[PDB]
């Protein structure tokens, strides 16, 4: 059941040189099982969450998840 | 991520100001409660998976949602609703040791209306289920302290509502 | 393209320890969905894919 | 399902069947109509398995239906019954199916944390579907009685 | 993903109830064409590439898509275009073996669409292709499978479409 | 192996085979003496089925033994032959453990490295396990020639 | 990984010849030993904590290991014996199901020795551990394949030591 | 300890002991007699506390010394009780220390996992706790009391 | 704050603060009046610990002063002495807090590129700084002093 | 990326022809003037600090931008603003450089309206110091090079816009 | 182009582009018409290049051009030619961008899958680029030849 989400990770922990818009906003399909630990991992970082969807499954399916 | 000290000192750097006597009056108030608050947080931790329990007969059980059919159906469905609520009580606690609601935003609220009615997770039940956590709370911290709890929890069913 | 193309190689170095032509029947790995995607954009998805 | 098994495995190994899972999917199908009919007497005897297999689980633990038991008074004693009966629809569907997935996503996901959070003791749990297996083996041929029997001991196992 | 059976079951378990006895019908017939769907992706994985080889030959070659400015034309895209056609060759033979489209909406629709139009893909092109494929290989497995194998390469169509 | 398969997935999710993985292999050891009597006039006749399906390969691809093909002069003949008949060595193999596992262990792990290394064209290779699997088929029964020929299947899906 | 029938095809495949009849007779004795192996992998599934549970009790407890100072002592240390013992029992399992140790040398066996050596495991009473687990685990499956199972815990056994 | 946590978290830091972190440290250090006559007083009534405590828990559940329970039997019993003092015994180390490092590295780790083989209700030694706190919440002053409470609650919290 | 930081700690480890970390909390809560009074002392005599320190600055390097210093005018002087000014304040922030997290956020993560892009000099930053300690442990006590002047240290340490 | 070459050479692929005399000349002319596009890379290299200093000092200092409370406020928020003048000044004489607008259109401009939306940088005020950077780097580098880079410069100002 | 891959490489790093790379864009610059009077002399010996070291492909390989290889008949045979024919242009586009990235991205990203789908040997096609490399040596003076050479070389490198 991936989940389509939309983020931000601002930074105040340095200020870097090379290339960051890239790591800053993102759209990133992450799996059921991951999305709880990621989400608590990007709340944490304090980023943003834009947006979120039920890219792949159905709302709700009792059996037969993905 | 921030606390009632560091609110308060925020504002006063967003004005550019210094430290202002009413601005430490606020310190000075949450100093005076900050002990009150550490004990109702020791209650809760060891409380906390009665407090769960409690709730959830008291507000979801033996009602359509757990009936078949009903979002909460299927013991996968059951076990993420009594974490999540776990996770309501243990953010509420962080908020309530702090004396802020910035990192029940921070860390909680965000993404999380997005998330839920994504899934369609009935938003109206956990915010009444989140309530019924109050007062079980509120009895076991104390009426001071469930005051303060209940602030926090309000919050947080604001953020679901 | 050319550094996707790098990048996905340094992948298999680094998480096979040797490029992967010897000992696979075909190649077993869609990339696509890192490149030009955001399916798999992190490449922490990528290498856990793996 | 064996189907959706066998497809979930060649979809990551980015290959059609192979003849290995081509053959398990049609020994499957074969056995589709035996599982079909085993599905059929557990609803058939529903009430009657759970019924005294509950009664038995109750006559080996006097402590589930004595205060300070989870299953105390008739009302509780009935919601257990509730799960027991919940239990073995799960396994019916698991026969039909010809694989552990339907069991395990509806029922045994969290198990654990789920009777946790209810104060409900697992292993007494596990001896109440044990019990359902005994009657309904009894009920079933001895080959039915094997292929029902394999599910039932996947949720004893897990519940343990 | 979600097999007929697994799809019958699911809905039985929605409602509560044990197996009603039109489920019952509907896995009896699943499980009576379920042998005709072994033997026809036995056959088409035999002659999976030859299957893509003759379609991109019917429609997608010596056209004004492969000359230069169509984008099939440089080595990279035609790699694309023929790797395409085996995902959806092989997930049609997921979907057949299945008897549900559940898999192509899942794990081949979503997106697709939206991607081959900032790609700039010809859609159209890539429908009548994949028609294409679903003659040939309608011919190697036979019309009994190949009319059953069309409703899945039909719904690929739709969703593109 | 079927076995050796089960055991592998069912260590990788580091939990006891399920009972459907065990029917499985239940199944499966029923079949093994059909399985063994396949093998047995495989190698029975397997002189035979090299010798007419290399004769239709080369009608299929004259390239192949045309002047500057990999197979031209009766020496390098004779090798494309031996190779034709380790492939049907290793589909003996194959029907044997019940799994393509030794099938792709030994001749299907870098089998285009290796082809290109030696200049042969992989998808000819394929053409004449075509016909070996033709041949195969018409000296097996029915029943069994479906078994073997998708053995000789998944070969020529690998090698394409 | 190996196993009876991977063994032989393997013996046979460096020679280079094809199944000869004898290779055919040792693949049809693990064929007959082939259902009764099954049948006894699916009956200490069944078992695997009670068999781990029983022989906890006839060895490691109420001895001086799992009281203070005896290496069993300390929850993390029970949890982390416990545990071993049910990767030795999954493991036999697996090897009785095969028919080979291959399966014990590879994953088990392997640096088994040294890192007890350095955790401060006994050694002795590991391998006295999983012969009550060979005792328990004998009775549940019978005793013929009591004998197959046996083999390859005294296998691990003599890794051990 | 508090030394030992506060040397923790600055060698992750990869600091000296910061200035707040060493002023700790000297509270610490000052009420450490307090600490260590508290700890005494519980030794002293060690004996007191696990019968009182113990009795209250059998009262509470009754299904664990009843027949088709964990501690039926006075030896199953006795051995409960001997789980009891273990851990007041860990209670009195966590009071000494300061943190509850010593108390979770001794037990309260891998608690589920050693009571599930043993078959143990961890709420039930959880609720044997909760009656040695109030047994010793009786031995002690308010202030004394509430300071041992705290170790007794992060136990009872872990147990559940 | 340290109360930020437990909680950040509890988090991670996803689990309510351990009463050790509460006792942190507790000690800190009843340190916060003198802290206030610390801050509030730094506040009644800010121009006067600013104007002081600004004059000794510009003594013991004048080059700042002098034309081609980065300080040369009166209105450039009048920003630099702004500056000072922002960072007294900024340690009033982290006494009252208790730990530096909010000097670091509000003016110290990247101080070279920003006074570099000005092109002042980051040596000089820290003699007024060092100024500034000095002016304001005089009008602390020796007591008091000792918790400010580890926070202006920290500071000139971050200015290079 | 992109450059003169690559831009003729991909024209003249999409025509399907070789380079033909007109393309040719195009790229002869853009060698003719690689010889001041590199001096000006030279000196604007060397002067890149300077010339950020001097843009930030012309629009973005002594205002309430840098103020409190207006964004550019708090040291961290000025070593982003003028790293991002450092980012924009280098991507602009890298497409000087190559005398093409692609590194700017892909690399750069995507996505970053939405960051500074997201973020509430003041996208007018960076337009304003991206124009006092252009002005004055044109100074330093000269006419005929200021009009090589001042069309970048604004390619920049109005994605930003 | 040399151009773009110096910036590319400058803009991972960071860093505006060294001087020793603004010596070397200076100078691909200036050498830029050597450049593209190789490309015009390759341009304008279009047809003998493709056309005499195609026939010496066919020569030096029968086997695509006989019955049942992928070049058999007239019509397959021209679109061979027309595949030198595209390698060519590659080639001259190369030496006018001073680079192979325009050679890579166009055409040699992806031969294999390509060729293999066609059937097309990917090897013959590498002998045939071969051949149009020592066509190459005569049109082109000894100096310039080793110019062109490098093209065609990584070409056939990538082809095999
Ligand atoms: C309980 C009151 C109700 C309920 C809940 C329910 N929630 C989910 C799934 C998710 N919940 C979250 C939310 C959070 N993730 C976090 O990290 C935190 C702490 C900051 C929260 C609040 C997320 C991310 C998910 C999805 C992934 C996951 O399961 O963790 C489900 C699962 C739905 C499903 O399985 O398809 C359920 C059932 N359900 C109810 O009926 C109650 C009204
Ligand atoms: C019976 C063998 C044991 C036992 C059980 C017991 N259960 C409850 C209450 C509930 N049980 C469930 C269970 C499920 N919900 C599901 O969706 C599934 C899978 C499909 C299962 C198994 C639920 C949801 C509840 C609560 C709400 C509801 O009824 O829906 C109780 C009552 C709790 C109480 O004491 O108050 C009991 C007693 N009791 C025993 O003694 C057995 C060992
Ligand atoms: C000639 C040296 C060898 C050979 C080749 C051969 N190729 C084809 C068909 C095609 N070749 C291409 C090639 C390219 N497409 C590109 O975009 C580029 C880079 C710019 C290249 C090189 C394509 C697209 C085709 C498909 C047909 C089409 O153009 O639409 C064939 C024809 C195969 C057929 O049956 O149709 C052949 C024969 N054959 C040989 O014998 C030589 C060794
Ligand atoms: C062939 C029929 C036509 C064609 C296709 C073409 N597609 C792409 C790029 C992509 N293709 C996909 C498709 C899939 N990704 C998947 O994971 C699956 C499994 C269900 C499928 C079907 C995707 C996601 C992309 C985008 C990512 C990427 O760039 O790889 C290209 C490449 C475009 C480019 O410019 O590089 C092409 C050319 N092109 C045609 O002309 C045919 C009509
Ligand atoms: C107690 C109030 C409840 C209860 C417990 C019970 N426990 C056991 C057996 C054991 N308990 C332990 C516990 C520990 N080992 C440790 O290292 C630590 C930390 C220092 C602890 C807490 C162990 C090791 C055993 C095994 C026996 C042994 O010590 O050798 C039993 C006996 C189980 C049996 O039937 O054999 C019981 C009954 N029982 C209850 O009813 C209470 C709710
Ligand atoms: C129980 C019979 C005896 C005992 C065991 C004990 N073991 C450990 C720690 C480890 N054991 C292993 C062994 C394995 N790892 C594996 O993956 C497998 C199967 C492939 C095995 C057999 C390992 C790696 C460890 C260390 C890592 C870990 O903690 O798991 C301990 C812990 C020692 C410690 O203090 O760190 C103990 C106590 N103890 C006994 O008294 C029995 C005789
Ligand atoms: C001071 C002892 C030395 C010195 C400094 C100097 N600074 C400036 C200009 C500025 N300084 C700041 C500083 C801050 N901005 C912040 O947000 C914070 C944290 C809250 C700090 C510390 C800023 C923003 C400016 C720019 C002007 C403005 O405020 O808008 C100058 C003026 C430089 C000029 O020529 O314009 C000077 C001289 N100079 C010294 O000689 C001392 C050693
Ligand atoms: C200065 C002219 C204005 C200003 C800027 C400001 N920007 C940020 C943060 C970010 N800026 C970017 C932009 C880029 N990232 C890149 O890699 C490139 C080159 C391709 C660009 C142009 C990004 C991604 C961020 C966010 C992540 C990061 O911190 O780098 C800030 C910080 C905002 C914050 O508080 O988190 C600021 C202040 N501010 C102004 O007042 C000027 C008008």
């Amino acid at each position: 059941r991936m989940f389509k989400i939309t983020a931000c990770v601002p930074s105040q922990t340095r200020i870097r040189t090379q290339r960051e818009l890239q790591n800053t906003y993102f759209t990133k399909l992450v799996p059921y099982e991951n999305w709880f630990r990621e989400q608590q991992r990007i709340q944490k970082m304090g980023g943003k969450i834009v947006k979120v969807e039920l890219f792949t499954g159905k709302p709700g399916v009792n059996t037969g998840l993905a | 991520m921030q606390d009632a000290i560091t609110a308060v000192i925020n504002a006063s750097d967003v004005q550019g100001k210094y430290l202002d006597t009413a601005a430490m009056e606020k310190l000075k108030a949450y100093f005076a409660t900050g002990e009150l608050r550490v004990r109702a947080a020791s209650v809760i931790s060891a409380n906390a998976a009665n407090i769960v329990k409690e709730a959830v007969a008291k507000s979801l059980l033996y009602s359509d949602i757990t009936r078949p059919g009903g979002n909460m159906y299927t013991t996968r469905r059951y076990a993420a609703c009594i974490r999540d609520l776990d996770y309501y009580l243990r953010y509420a606690t962080y908020a309530m040791l702090a004396g802020d609601p910035s990192i029940l935003d921070e860390r909680v609220l965000n993404g999380l209306k997005e998330t839920y009615n994504s899934l369609g997770v009935p938003i109206a039940a956990t915010v009444q289920a989140i309530q019924a956590m109050k007062e079980v709370t509120a009895s076991l911290v104390g009426a001071d302290a469930g005051k303060e709890m209940g602030i926090y929890f309000d919050y947080i069913c604001s953020g679901l509502s | 393209k050319q550094n996707l193309q790098l990048v996905i190689q340094a992948a298999y170095r680094q998480v096979f320890e040797r490029d992967v032509a010897p000992y696979i029947v075909r190649d077993e790995f869609t990339a696509l969905e890192s490149k030009l995607s955001n399916g798999e954009i992190t490449l922490k998805e990528f290498i856990e894919a793996l | 399902s064996v189907v959706t098994k066998s497809i979930v495995n060649a979809d990551a190994e980015a290959r059609y069947l192979s003849p290995g899972e081509l053959d398990r999917i049609k020994n499957f199908v074969s056995t589709g109509e035996r599982r079909l009919r085993i599905a059929q007497t557990l609803t058939e005897n529903r009430e009657r398995i759970v019924k005294q297999a509950g009664d038995q689980l109750f006559q080996k633990r006097p402590d589930v239906v004595s205060p300070g038991g989870n299953a105390y008074g008739e009302e509780m004693t009935a919601t257990c019954l509730r799960d027991l009966d919940y239990y073995l629809r799960l396994v019916t569907y698991g026969i039909v199916a010809g694989d552990v997935t339907p069991i395990e996503e509806i029922g045994l996901v969290g198990v654990r944390e789920m009777y946790n959070s209810l104060g409900t003791p697992i292993p007494a749990v596990a001896e109440g579907i044990r019990a359902m297996k005994n009657v309904a083996c009894s009920l079933l041929s001895a080959e039915d009685a094997a292929e029902a029997g394999s599910y039932f001991d996947f949720v004893i196992g897990a519940m343990q």
